[PDB]
């Protein structure tokens, strides 16, 4: 639309955004489970 | 929402990858300085393991 | 109101989406901020668990 | 009208904004009912 | 009076939201930091509930 | 007039402000309410 | 004067309006300013009611 | 005029804005009388 | 003088109203402040009537 | 003249200014008489 | 002089009475305030009439 | 001449001046005898 | 010399109007001010007439 | 001629100028005499 | 995913191995002297091996 | 496309920044090994 | 030199004389108060004739 | 010349100025006569 | 990579020389200066070979 | 490409660059070498 | 050298002029500060003739 | 030349200069005789 | 290698030459400011010869 | 060198007697100032001739 | 170098020529400053030949 | 080529800026001898 | 020449230049002789 | 070249800058051997 991208453009991009922020978002929580482990806050 | 993709006819991807990448960043560099700014949690002053200096 | 979705024909859906995160992430930050500068709520300094240092 | 968008253009965003914005609240809400369990303020 | 409305054409309706949301926004936060630089009303430094730390 | 706006739409648009205003008004009374049985300050 | 609405074929009344609404809130600000900054009618300090904290 | 108004325009304006700052100063005036109840000030 | 109104094809009836409206309101808030900063005139933090803090 | 306006509506002008001032300093003579009877400061 | 009216068609009169008013203005305001920093011209703070608070 | 007036507009202009001096001129001579029969400063 | 009015075809009578008269009123506040920073010429701080402050 | 003025307009305005300047000087002569008969300096 | 490769049709790689680059280079300096500044960190400071001054 | 690159030149310039990518992740692992060996912070 | 009349040809004679009445003006103005910040030549605090103050 | 002046101007001009200043000085000298009456300096 | 020679065909290969030789030029000297900023390390203030001053 | 340089003048150019690289580096090591040799830091 | 008349084919003489009249001017007053700051040379404040204050 | 001058003006403005510098000079030879018979400083 | 010569059709032989002198007398003279505020490498400060002074 | 003469065909004769003349001032003020500084060469608080204040 | 003179060809001998006298120049009063700043070189203040003040 | 200059300037200017280097380092080299024999820091 | 300066007016002015500047290291010297004889600071 | 000199200008003015620099630095050399006698530093 205002972008330039195409439907199909942005349903692609957003698949693979997503994909990437989950990836990250799991070795964020692995690295979150280690510190828990390793010295708890709470 | 099964129509969250159309947020990208809205929204830039470049210049959000962009501001996500930096504000991430800076978000973990805030992260580790407010850790380390601690006693609990300074894992380089903490004494652990047992110090040589 | 029904046509409360006439609103996004006055302001940008795009300008306000940004604002609206840059908004409530400055707000996270800044109650964070807040929360860590008491003695009551810093869960970083509150002793709890037990400490080590 | 005003910011070009179409009434059904507008319809559909408020729509979509509307489920994000109740999706988040929703995890908020969650967030401080863990957080009154942890340690409440009042 | 009923043609409030006219106002209206007066002054710009989305001009007048942003003005009305951002002064909003300012005010609470002025308010809720009022509130903190008091005794009385820092719920968060009152004691109350009990203390852990 | 010299906003733009037709009568009829700056009609619609106080109506919809007045109601929205009505919504933050009884939310913000119920805050008090509740802020009053809480602390009082006066 | 019965002819005091002639003042708006002067002076704006959008620009007015708004001066005037901005004025009424600094006013209103300041005026809380100054009755916070005594000890008699700050109503957050006073200790009225009771105190909790 | 000077504005671009005209006079009807000027007078339904001053009209409105007068009952506008009427209820304002009815308002004013009713929070005043509470101060005064509350905390006397001369 | 009588033909004291033609001072009106000299100065900007408009900008004159703006600058006195101005003045007065600077005027009277730099009054206040005069007296609010003395001790015999400032009414509010006098003791009169009795205090209640 | 100078300003533009017409003899007729500097006059009329003229007329209306000293119409607000006399107004005006009305209500100061009254708020000053107050204050006198209030708290003298001479 | 009786030809000091002369004077005008030089000097611009809208320019001499706005720089003459605003002139006048500033000097009461000093001189006023000239008097406030005395002790013996201090009509707030002088005493006169006798003290209440 | 160079400010654009008038002979005659600027002879009116003096006389208007020139009263409107001597008014403001007695107004404050009539304030200065009451500052001095209130605390003479000499 | 004779011919002194000479020179106002070569300094503008206006522009030399009001630096003179500019010129003369920051020399008379100044002259003010030296005579008011003194102690035997300040004549409202001197005692003199006899003080009631 | 480098300020535009006439010569007959240059001795005019010297003519004037310098009666308004003895007028000036003779006003402050009077007040320095006042002065040092209220408080002489040397 | 396997089209990850596709983000360089959205962010320029010059652009993208220019800022990687720096970026890198200012966090090495950053961590380098956050380990000098520590106690147990600094290998220059340390003592080890043994000192000759 | 919105860089101007090829879809093969994005894909082999993608394959020649992961392979530098992950060699420079191999001499880091190798240097923070060896800092663990030195010095060991958790 | 007879020929010292042709420095006007030179120097503009109004810029000159500008500079020559700034100057001498800035001058006395700087003597007087070089004088007056002795105590010997301070006519203003030398106490003669005698004080009243 | 590189003034605008021509030579009669420069010479009246010269004269005029020369005049002024043996004024102003001979004032000076005066005054200055005065202070050391008053009180010598060296 | 044996295509490495391939960012020279988007990095400019000027500027990043002037880049390169400039960081090692400020490496170089942070480097210098952090040792002498210490008392091991400070080849100049160690005292080896032994003292003339 | 978007340098303006031929791919067989960036392949001499990234032969060059690798070889001064190389020869610093090998300095460098060198140096680094004498500073174990007089004072080693770990 | 008889032909040092040259220099004003090279340099402005009224640029020269001005540039001359003011440098003299400052090293004047600059060396009369010069005098005055100290106790040997300041003529106003050596006690000669006689002081009367 | 390069001023615009004449080899004749420049002649002439170097006549009159050195004899307004020698006037100067002789000026100040005069004042330092006076200030070294007042207080000789060397 | 051979082709060293070809960094000159790369970066201009004027530019680093001035880069290069500058580069090297801002490094010398750093150094030797170093040297001086050391002492042991102070040679005007050393002692050495004996001192006059 | 006998063609010495030719460096005014590179170095403007104008700006050169300029610099030279700006710089040759500033020199011996500095001169001048540096031996006021010191108390050996300080001609005026020297007590040579034997001083009178 | 036999063929040194053509580096006059690339950098201007000119510019080259008023940079080097800067230069010099700059250095010459730096290095005269770095001897008075010290005591066995500051010939104004060394006390050779014996002093007189 | 980029800089303008031929491959034969490019040449005899490399080989004049590596007999200028090698001479500076050579005067260098002189001097940290004297240096190292009048005061070594190693 | 880049300065605009025939070789004739070159020389004369190095001429003139260099008789200037002897002049002026003539008096310099002179003064430094008297100041050598006056205090001498070696 | 660069610098627009012809390659005769280039050599004649490199002669004179050499000469010019070696009558600076036999100057300096004297200056500094005048110094060695007077306070040798070393
Ligand atoms: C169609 O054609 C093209 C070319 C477009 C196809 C190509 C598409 C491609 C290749 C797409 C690629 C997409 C990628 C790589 C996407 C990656 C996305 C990622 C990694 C997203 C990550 C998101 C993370 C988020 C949103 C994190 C948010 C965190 C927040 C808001 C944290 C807040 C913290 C607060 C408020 C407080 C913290 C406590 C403090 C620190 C303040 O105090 C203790
Ligand atoms: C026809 O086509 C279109 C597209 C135009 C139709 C669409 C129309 C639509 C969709 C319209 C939507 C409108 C909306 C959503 C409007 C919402 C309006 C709201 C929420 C208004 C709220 C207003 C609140 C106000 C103005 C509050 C004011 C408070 C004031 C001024 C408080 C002042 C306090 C002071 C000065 C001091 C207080 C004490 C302190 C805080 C200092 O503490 C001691
Ligand atoms: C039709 O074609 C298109 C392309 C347009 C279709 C696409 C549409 C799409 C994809 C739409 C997507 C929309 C999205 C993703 C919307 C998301 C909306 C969200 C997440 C909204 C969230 C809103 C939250 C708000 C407004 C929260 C406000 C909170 C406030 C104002 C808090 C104030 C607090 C105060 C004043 C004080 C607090 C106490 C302090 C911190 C001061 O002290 C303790
Ligand atoms: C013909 O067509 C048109 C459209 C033009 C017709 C319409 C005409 C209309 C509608 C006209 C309307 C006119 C209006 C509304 C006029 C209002 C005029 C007012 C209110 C005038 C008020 C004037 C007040 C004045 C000038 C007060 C002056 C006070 C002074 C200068 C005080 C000075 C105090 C000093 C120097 C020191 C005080 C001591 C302190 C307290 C500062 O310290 C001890
Ligand atoms: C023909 O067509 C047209 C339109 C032109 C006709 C219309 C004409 C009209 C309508 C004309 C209107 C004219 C008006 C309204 C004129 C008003 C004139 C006024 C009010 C003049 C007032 C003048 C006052 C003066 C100049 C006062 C001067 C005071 C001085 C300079 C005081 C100085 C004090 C010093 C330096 C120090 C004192 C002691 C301190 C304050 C420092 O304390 C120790
Ligand atoms: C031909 O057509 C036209 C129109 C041009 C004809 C008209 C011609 C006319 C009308 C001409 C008028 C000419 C006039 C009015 C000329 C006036 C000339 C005057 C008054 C000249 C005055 C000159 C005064 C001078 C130059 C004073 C110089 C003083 C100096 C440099 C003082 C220096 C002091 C020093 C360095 C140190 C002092 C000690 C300190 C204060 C520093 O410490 C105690
Ligand atoms: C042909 O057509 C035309 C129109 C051009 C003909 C007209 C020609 C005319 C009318 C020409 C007029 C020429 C005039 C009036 C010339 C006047 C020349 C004068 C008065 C020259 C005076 C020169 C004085 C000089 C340059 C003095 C220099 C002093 C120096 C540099 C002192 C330095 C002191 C130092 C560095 C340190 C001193 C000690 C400390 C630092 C303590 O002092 C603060
Ligand atoms: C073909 O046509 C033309 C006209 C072009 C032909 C003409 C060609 C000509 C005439 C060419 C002339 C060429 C010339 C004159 C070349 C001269 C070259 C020179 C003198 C090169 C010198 C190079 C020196 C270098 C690169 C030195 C580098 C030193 C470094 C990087 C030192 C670093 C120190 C560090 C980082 C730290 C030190 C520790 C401190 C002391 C700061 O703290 C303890
Ligand atoms: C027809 O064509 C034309 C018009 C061109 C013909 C006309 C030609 C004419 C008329 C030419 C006139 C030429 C003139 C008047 C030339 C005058 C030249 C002069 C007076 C030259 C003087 C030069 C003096 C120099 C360069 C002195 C230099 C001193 C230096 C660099 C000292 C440095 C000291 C240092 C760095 C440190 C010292 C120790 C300190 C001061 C710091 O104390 C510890
Ligand atoms: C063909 O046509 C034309 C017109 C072109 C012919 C004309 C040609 C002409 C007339 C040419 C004239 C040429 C001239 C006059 C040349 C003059 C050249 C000179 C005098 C060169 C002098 C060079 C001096 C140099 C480069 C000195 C360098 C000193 C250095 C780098 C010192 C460094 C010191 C350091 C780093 C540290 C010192 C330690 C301190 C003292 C600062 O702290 C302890
Ligand atoms: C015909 O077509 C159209 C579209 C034009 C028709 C539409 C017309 C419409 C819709 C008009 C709407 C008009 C409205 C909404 C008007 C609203 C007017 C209001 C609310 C007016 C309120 C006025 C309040 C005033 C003027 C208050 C003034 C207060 C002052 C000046 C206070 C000053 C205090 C001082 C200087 C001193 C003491 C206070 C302190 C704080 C210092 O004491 C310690
Ligand atoms: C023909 O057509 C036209 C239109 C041109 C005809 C019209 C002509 C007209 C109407 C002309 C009108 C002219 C007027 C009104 C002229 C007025 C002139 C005046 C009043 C002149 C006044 C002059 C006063 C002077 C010059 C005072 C000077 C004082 C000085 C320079 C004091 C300096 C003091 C110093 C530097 C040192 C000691 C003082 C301190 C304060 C430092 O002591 C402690
Ligand atoms: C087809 O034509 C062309 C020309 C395009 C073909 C050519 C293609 C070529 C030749 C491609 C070449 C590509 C290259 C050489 C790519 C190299 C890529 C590399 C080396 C990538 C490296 C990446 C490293 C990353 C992303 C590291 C990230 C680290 C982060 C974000 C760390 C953050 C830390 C935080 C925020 C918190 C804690 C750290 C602190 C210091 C705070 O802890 C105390
Ligand atoms: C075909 O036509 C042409 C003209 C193109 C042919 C010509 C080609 C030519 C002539 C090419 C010439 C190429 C040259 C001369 C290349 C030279 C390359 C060099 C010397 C490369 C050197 C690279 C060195 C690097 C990249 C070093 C990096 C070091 C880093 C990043 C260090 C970081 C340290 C950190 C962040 C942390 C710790 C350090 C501290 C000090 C903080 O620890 C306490
Ligand atoms: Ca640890
Ligand atoms: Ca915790
Ligand atoms: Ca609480
Ligand atoms: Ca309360
Ligand atoms: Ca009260
Ligand atoms: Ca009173
Ligand atoms: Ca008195
Ligand atoms: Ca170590
Ligand atoms: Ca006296
Ligand atoms: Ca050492
Ligand atoms: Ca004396
Ligand atoms: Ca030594
Ligand atoms: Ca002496
Ligand atoms: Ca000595």
């Amino acid at each position: 639309s205002m972008t330039g991208l195409t439907e199909q453009e942005a349903q692609e991009f957003h698949g693979i955004f997503v994909q990437s922020m989950t990836a990250f978002f799991g070795i964020v929580v692995i690295a979150h489970i280690l510190a828990w482990l390793w010295r708890p806050w709470l | 929402s099964p129509d969250l993709w159309k947020i990208w006819l809205l929204i830039d991807p470049r210049r959000v990858l962009i501001a996500v990448f930096a504000f991430l960043t800076i978000l973990g560099l805030a992260i580790h300085m407010i850790l380390l700014s601690t006693t609990e949690f300074n894992w380089l002053e903490d004494g652990i393991p047992a110090a040589k200096v």
